[PDB]
């Protein structure tokens, strides 16, 4: 299933690789140490409501 | 934008306004980055010079974070033309950044075959503007927004008069009476995954606004993301 199967747990773009899911982010994130997780560089990322 | 909602503070952040010289929007953009705004290459015939409005919810009221911002570079899709609606795609470049606050953030680019396989298969998308609020109207003061269900390709084509070509899209209702229209052109269609938000459309035509068996027109943002990466460059 991978990427198919719930995004294959990536917050953002799911890729698979060698039968494996690669996850990866939009510009102005960073994946998380858990390779799943996409993590804001700064303030105002990309997609997000200003609603703070 | 026909039926929907207001956007509340700062809901619909990667809204921007094309203004013309009386400054009255006509067009509507989506923020991209600091320095860019794609809208639609049909609304570049809509008025002779103008700029760019940014952190605005309502047109009457002088706002703060609400700025404008003039063109540099005007980036058309040397392949549209009236006769088909296609390539109904543009890419501006601000001659300053766009300063990101409440109401001002950018809207994510999605990669090609993510956007496809996940965005596209959602159920909804959120199209918005200040564009007309019935067929027969003036332009809304207020910033709109609209869930619009994602409509099957076949139904998408079956529905209209038009050729619906590979770079667009179809979102609506074929019975709720609720859509885009005119002066929401350019504007953004995005698609919510886990609390973020990807452009996926660019409110490009419809057959009229929210009629029945009728639905909005995208373009569909995924068959030019190379050429907006590029575009960009420059
Ligand atoms: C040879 S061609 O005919 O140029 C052609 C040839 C080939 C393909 C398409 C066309 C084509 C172009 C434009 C239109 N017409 C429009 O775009 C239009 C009129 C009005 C007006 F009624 F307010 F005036 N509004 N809009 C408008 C504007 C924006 C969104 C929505 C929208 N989104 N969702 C929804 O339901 N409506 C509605 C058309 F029908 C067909
Ligand atoms: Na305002
Ligand atoms: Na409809």
């Amino acid at each position: 299933k991978l990427c198919s199967l719930d995004n294959g747990d990536c917050d953002q773009f799911c890729h698979e690789e060698q039968n494996s899911v690669v996850c990866s982010c939009a510009r102005g994130y960073t994946l998380a140490d858990n390779g799943k997780a996409c993590i804001p560089t700064g303030p105002y990322p990309c997609g997000k409501q200003t609603l703070e | 934008i026909v039926g929907g909602q207001e956007c509340k503070d700062g809901e619909c952040p990667w809204q921007a306004l094309l203004i013309n010289e009386e400054n009255e929007g006509f067009c509507g953009g989506t923020i991209l980055s600091e320095f860019y705004i794609l809208t639609a290459a049909h609304c570049l015939y809509q008025a002779k010079r103008f700029k760019v409005r940014v952190g605005d919810r309502n047109t009457e009221q002088e706002e703060g974070g609400e700025a404008v911002h003039e063109v540099e570079v005007v980036i058309k899709h040397n392949r549209f033309t009236k006769e088909t609606y296609d390539f109904d795609i543009a890419v501006l470049r601000l001659k300053t950044p766009i300063t990101f606050r409440m109401n001002v953030a950018p809207a994510c680019l999605p990669e090609r075959d993510w956007a496809e396989s996940t965005l596209m298969t959602q159920k909804t998308g959120i199209v918005s503007g200040f564009g007309r609020t019935h067929e027969k109207g003036r332009q809304s003061t207020r910033l709109k927004m609209l869930e619009v269900p994602y409509v099957d390709r076949n139904s998408c084509k079956l529905s209209s008069s038009f050729i619906i070509t590979q770079n667009m899209f179809c979102a609506g209702y074929d019975t709720k009476q609720e859509d885009a229209c005119q002066g929401d052109s350019g504007g953004p269609h995005v698609t919510r995954f886990k609390d973020t938000y990807f452009v996926t459309g660019i409110v490009s035509w419809g057959e009229g606004c929210a009629r029945k068996g009728k639905y909005g027109i995208y373009t569909k943002v995924t068959a030019f993301l190379k050429w907006i990466d590029r575009s960009m460059k420059t």
